[PDB]
RNA sequence: UUCGGGUCUUGUAAUUGGAAUGAGUACAAUGUAAAUACCUUAACGAGGAACAAUUGGAGGGCAAGUCUGGUGCCAGCAGCCG
């Protein structure tokens, strides 16, 4: 019912905003909105985090429908101030994608939560 | 095609 | 019908016989570009048509308009690239033959 | 139209890079009785020859190959209906086991083909990226796989 | 195949009179 | 490449309603069922018919898997002027229209989608389209939207679900005409990513063999997408 | 040297008598690796010849 | 009933009728005899040596030719004459007669090839990496 | 006299080394990992045909079995330290269908690769070979070297190496110098 | 080795780049269309007989 | 097997830049009964990086060149030799 839909819970928040930070320091995060919109439209993306308290919430609801269309699995967390910080960036951030890359050293953990944010949705 | 041709001489002698 | 091309006029221009013949020998017009080897017998129906592009894509693909010239023969003239390769290539044949 | 069937993505030249454990084997008929014939298992006589779990799969034509045997191959029939064999249903009107075979291989790089026969075992070699899984000696023997 | 490199030498054509 | 200034010459494909536009490079173009506007921004080709400006769609291989099949070379279609057509997983209007194009004004197309946030794009594209019927549903459970439907003489399925084999079989035995068309995309990785891509493949062929549908053709659809397949089948309703 | 490697050849064809090689001036190296691993190079080079 | 017992107290027949039939094979004989080296090319050895006779293809017009490379040897340890074959005309000149030769195992009939010559290998000659002592 | 130390090979000669199939997989094999030649491949099945073949003697054993319990735990712990098996991963069946690639992607080369120290194998060997990395505190000049769970995240520069922070290089310093001269 | 291996390597990624099409990570850019063109008669589908 | 067919950034016998490093040499220390070596390390040590990797196998091509045979210009052998 609510637009962030779904949410994901507080266990689901963390390993998330965990694989985000690793994602950072290998250069496979792709950080604002913008950045979302264009890695969806190369098809390059696993899964677009977004912020559920983004100010004002819309803002971001062009990208579920740019992930439901192509198949990507996508999840709101709490908290944007939270995602920021798990960027790296010293910046709040409202919308995160993760880059495609089969010869990451992240593989497994970026499909680990790849298969439960499905299960999520 | 020449010198498979030439090759194929080859084989058969 | 809706999906039936309409026939070429029989006595054809000339523009039209041109355009078909670059696009059977187009794999000369370019050295740096390849294609299917293909046996082309010009089609029974057919018609010459306009691209439009997308207004997005005004910088990216959009021909100037005094580039947009009616016959591909003679858009083809206006790349100077293309004339520089051909002057060259076609002196190396003469001096061959 | 001419058709010519493109070469599968899962070849890398005549290596099949899509064929790993756990593997998916076509029983050919011949393959249960040389099976009895020399006292070995099934299941495990696969696991010791690959060192890793076979899900072995018997198709309709194998199957009515063996029901029309008679009585003196019904311990064979009985092994092929053992519920850890997976059955494969089939399209053509034919009963052919040898041509069913072969045809699946051809579209699938998947199987490895377990047989004897010296006609089907040449068909099959011709085929590139087949590994080809036979009864000989004491033990089962798998020739064209590289991971061994 | 016992022959040396040298063996499988190059041998040019004789130029015509000028 | 097709820059907005090229002229091209357009010939008829070897499958009836698909078209090919010539030039330095070739593309893959379908006819305009509702001319003077694109829908996803597609490059759009107008020739002059006696006059009239007929009007033409370039189709994307890397966005449409159906064209990139027809790229590979698919033998047989059964999309086709005049012939309904039920498209299952219909995202939204990005191939849904190049299909309607294709049928043509006498074919239809019945497009079913779950979602609602795509859908509603979905009855916006259908609106241009006389052909086209958005039924927004799943298609977990044809029994739903079993009014919407009769038969259609053709199922495509791009539902990218690990249990689509079970959604294909029971809108078949609904809605396909006996001897009736199955066109069905794959993505291995959606279904089982633990094992090879080709093992899904043989596995998804077995399970419509046990639905009494006769696969005709498979086809990868590489350099355009990686792990997935074109699989062709015919429906025989009396048995396989 | 270059009169030692004659000397050898005169003495390969014309029939080689018994050859000793004696080393001199080894008391110059200044290290005992490079001594130790020079040492080897010769004996081995005079392998070689004899 | 094949022909044997199968007596649960019969294992001595079987060990002596398994002792006698063994001697049956020709392999079991010679191994246990020592004469499994009789039919060797060099009675045992893996080499053999020789004295260089004459060289029978040194006239022969043909360069490289069968006959060329054939050297008739003598050997050292029992004196009969066989020949040898040089791997090549130029391998062919290193050798002169009286020289001392080893032989290896290899026109039918010759079986031998020079594999040292002068206590110094043929192909060191012939790549040049040495001189033959005299 | 001194009482003998062992030894042992760490590979062996697969069992009919030409067949085509299997010179294209170690030809992908090599190139895809850099390795230097086939010994590296030809170790790294030894070890895997070890452990694979000890996975399936254990598995013929009953359930619960004492010895069957004892070395199969045994066996996936290490399997799993080593970080070729994942967590989710833990039983002996699905040792028996691990492949030589995961141990290939745990040698030091090819981590140092992923992680982005080298944008290439071939690169990520000659960093490892100059002693520019390190595991922890530990500088590490073995491409085969095996890397941990807990010793992957470790990896970085080593503080001696000019990457690393030290001063620059021989060739740096030298071409510094006959600029300034 | 390791540089003779590397070569080897990839030129045969180049003949499989000819023996079959290849995956290359999918379109870059604005669409342009098909370089090397399309050929209509042709049908490369594996048949099921 | 001829017939031909399939495929696209490929090839160069082309130029060119500054970064890394140990084989080796070597103050020193460590090591040792005393030494050598290893592990360390001031200072030197790379473009043909000549700081010059090997062992086998397969197959060419060439001449005012040389030998042999013959239903003309060919064929065989072979060619460090013109
Ligand atoms: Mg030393
Ligand atoms: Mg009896
Ligand atoms: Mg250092
Ligand atoms: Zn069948």
């Amino acid at each position: 019912n609510p637009k962030a839909f779904p949410l994901a819970d507080a266990a689901l928040t963390q390993q998330i905003l965990d694989v985000v930070q690793q994602a950072a320091n290998l250069r496979q995060l792709k950080k604002g909105a913008n950045e979302a919109t264009k890695t969806l439209n190369r098809g390059i993306s696993e899964f677009i985090i977004m912020a559920a308290d983004c100010e004002p919430i819309e803002i971001l609801l062009h990208l579920p429908l740019l992930c439901e269309d192509k198949n990507v699995p996508y999840v709101f967390v709490p908290s944007r101030v939270a995602l920021g910080r798990a960027c790296g960036v010293s910046r709040p951030v409202i919308a995160a994608s993760i880059t495609t890359n089969d010869a990451s050293a992240i593989k497994t953990q970026i499909y680990a939560v790849k298969d439960k944010i499905e299960t999520l949705l | 095609r020449k010198e498979r041709l030439k090759k194929l001489a080859k084989m058969e002698e | 019908d809706w999906f039936t091309l309409p026939k070429p006029d029989d006595n054809m221009r000339r523009e039209v016989q041109r355009d078909l013949l670059l696009i059977k020998h187009r794999a000369a017009l370019d050295p740096k570009r390849h294609y299917k080897k293909q046996r082309w017998e010009v089609p029974e129906r057919f018609a010459i048509g306009t691209i439009i592009e997308d207004k997005s894509e005004f910088y990216s693909s959009r021909m100037n308009r005094k580039e947009r010239k009616s016959t591909i023969l003679e858009t083809l003239m206006g790349d100077e690239a293309s004339n520089k390769y051909f002057k060259r290539k076609y002196n190396e044949i003469q001096e061959k033959s | 139209t001419r058709n010519i069937p493109q070469v599968s993505s899962a070849l890398f030249f005549q290596y099949n890079q899509a064929i790993k454990p756990p593997y998916q084997v076509l029983i050919d008929t011949n393959f249960i009785n040389f099976s009895i014939q020399k006292k070995v298992d099934i299941v495990r006589g696969m696991m010791d020859c690959l060192l890793a779990k076979c899900n072995p799969l018997i198709t309709d034509c194998v199957m009515a190959e063996l029901e029309k045997l008679g009585p003196k191959y019904r311990i064979a029939l009985k092994l092929a209906r053992d519920p850890r064999i997976k059955r494969l249903s089939c399209s053509h009107k034919g009963t052919y086991a040898d041509d069913c075979l072969v045809h699946r291989v051809l579209q699938h790089k998947c199987y490895i083909v377990a047989t004897n026969d010296a006609g089907l075992k040449q068909r099959i070699r011709k085929i590139p990226g087949i590994p080809l899984m036979s009864v000989g000696g004491h033990a089962y023997v798998i020739e064209k796989l590289p991971d061994v | 195949k016992l022959v040396h490199d040298v063996q499988k030498k190059q041998h040019r054509e004789r130029s015509q009179l000028t | 490449g097709a820059r907005g200034g090229a002229k091209v010459v357009i010939e008829p494909h070897r499958h009836a309603g698909v078209y090919i536009a010539r030039g330095k490079e070739d593309l893959l173009v379908t006819k305009n069922m509702a001319p003077g506007e694109s829908v996803y921004g597609e490059k759009r080709i107008s020739v002059e018919e006696p006059p009239t400006k007929v009007e033409y769609r370039v189709w994307n291989p890397f966005r449409s898997k159906l064209a990139a099949g027809i790229m590979g070379g698919l033998d047989e279609l059964f999309i086709a002027p005049g012939k309904k057509v039920l498209y299952l997983g219909a995202a939204s209007g990005t191939s849904v229209s190049h299909v309607s194009d294709v049928v043509g004004p006498e074919g239809v197309v019945y497009a079913v989608e779950f979602s609602h946030r795509p859908g509603r794009e979905l009855i916006s594209m259908a609106k241009k389209r006389p052909n086209i019927i958005p039924i927004i549903e799943d298609a977990r459970h044809p029994q739903k939207y079993r009014m919407l439907i009769g038969m259609v003489d053709c199922v495509f399925a791009d539902v990218a679900q690990p249990d689509q084999a079970r959604i294909i079989a029971l809108n078949s035995h609904m809605f396909l005409k006996d001897q009736g068309g199955v066109v069905i995309s794959i993505k291995a990785n959606c279904i089982d990513s633990t094992v090879d891509a080709e093992t899904v493949f043989a596995r998804e062929v077995q399970k419509l063999r046990e639905e009494r549908i006769k696969p005709l053709e498979q086809l990868t659809l590489e350099p355009y997408e990686r792990d997935h397949c074109i699989v062709v089948g015919r429906y025989m309703r009396s048995g396989l | 040297e270059m009169e030692t490697m004659e000397f050898l050849n005169i003495a390969q064809h014309h029939g080689m008598p018994r050859v000793l090689g004696v080393a001199t001036h080894l008391d110059l190296f200044k290290s005992q690796s490079t001594l130790r691993a020079s040492k080897k190079r010769l004996k081995h080079r005079f392998w070689t010849e004899v | 009933g094949k022909g044997k017992p199968r007596g649960l107290n019969s294992a001595r027949k079987l060990r002596v009728h398994r002792r006698n039939n063994r001697w049956a094979e020709n392999n079991y004989k010679k191994r246990l005899l020592g004469t499994a080296f009789k039919s060797s090319p060099f009675g045992g050895s893996s080499h053999a040596k020789g004295i260089v006779l004459e060289k029978l293809g040194i006239e022969s017009k043909q360069p490289n030719s069968a006959i060329r490379k054939c050297v008739r040897v003598q050997l050292i340890k029992n004196g009969k004459k066989v020949t040898a074959f040089v791997p090549n005309d130029g391998c062919l000149n290193f050798v002169d007669e009286n020289d001392e030769v080893l032989l290896a195992g290899f026109i039918p009939g010759v079986r031998f090839k020079v594999v040292k010559v002068s206590g110094v290998s043929l192909l060191a000659l012939w790549k040049e990496k040495k001189e033959k002592p005299r | 006299p001194r009482a003998p130390r062992t030894y042992s090979k760490t590979y062996s000669t697969p069992k009919r080394p030409y067949e085509s199939s299997r010179l294209d997989a170690e030809l992908k094999l090599a190139g895809e990992f850099g390795l230097k030649n086939k010994k590296e491949i030809y170790r790294i099945s030894f070890q895997l045909s070890k452990i694979r073949r000890a996975a399936r003697d254990l598995l013929t054993r009953d359930e619960k079995d004492p010895k069957r319990l004892f070395e199969g735990n045994a066996l996936i712990r290490r399997l799993v330290r080593v970080g070729v098996l994942s967590e989710d991963k833990k039983k002996l069946d699905y040792v028996l269908a691990l492949k030589v690639e995961d141990f290939l992607e745990r040698r030091l080369q090819t981590q140092v690769y992923k992680l982005g120290l080298a944008k290439s194998v071939h690169h990520a060997r000659v960093l490892i070979t100059q002693r520019h990395i390190a595991v922890g505190k530990q500088i590490v000049n073995i491409p085969s070297f095996m890397v941990r769970l807990d010793s992957e995240k470790h990896i970085d520069f080593a503080p001696t190496s000019p990457f690393g922070g030290a001063r620059p290089g021989r060739v740096a310093r030298r071409n510094a110098a006959r600029k300034a001269e | 080795s390791r540089v003779k291996k590397r070569k080897k390597y990839q030129k045969a990624q180049k003949k499989l780049k000819s023996v079959r099409a290849v995956y290359s990570g999918g379109q870059s850019g604005v669409y342009e269309g098909e370089k090397t063109g399309i050929k209509k008669g042709l049908t490369r589908s594996v048949k099921f007989k």
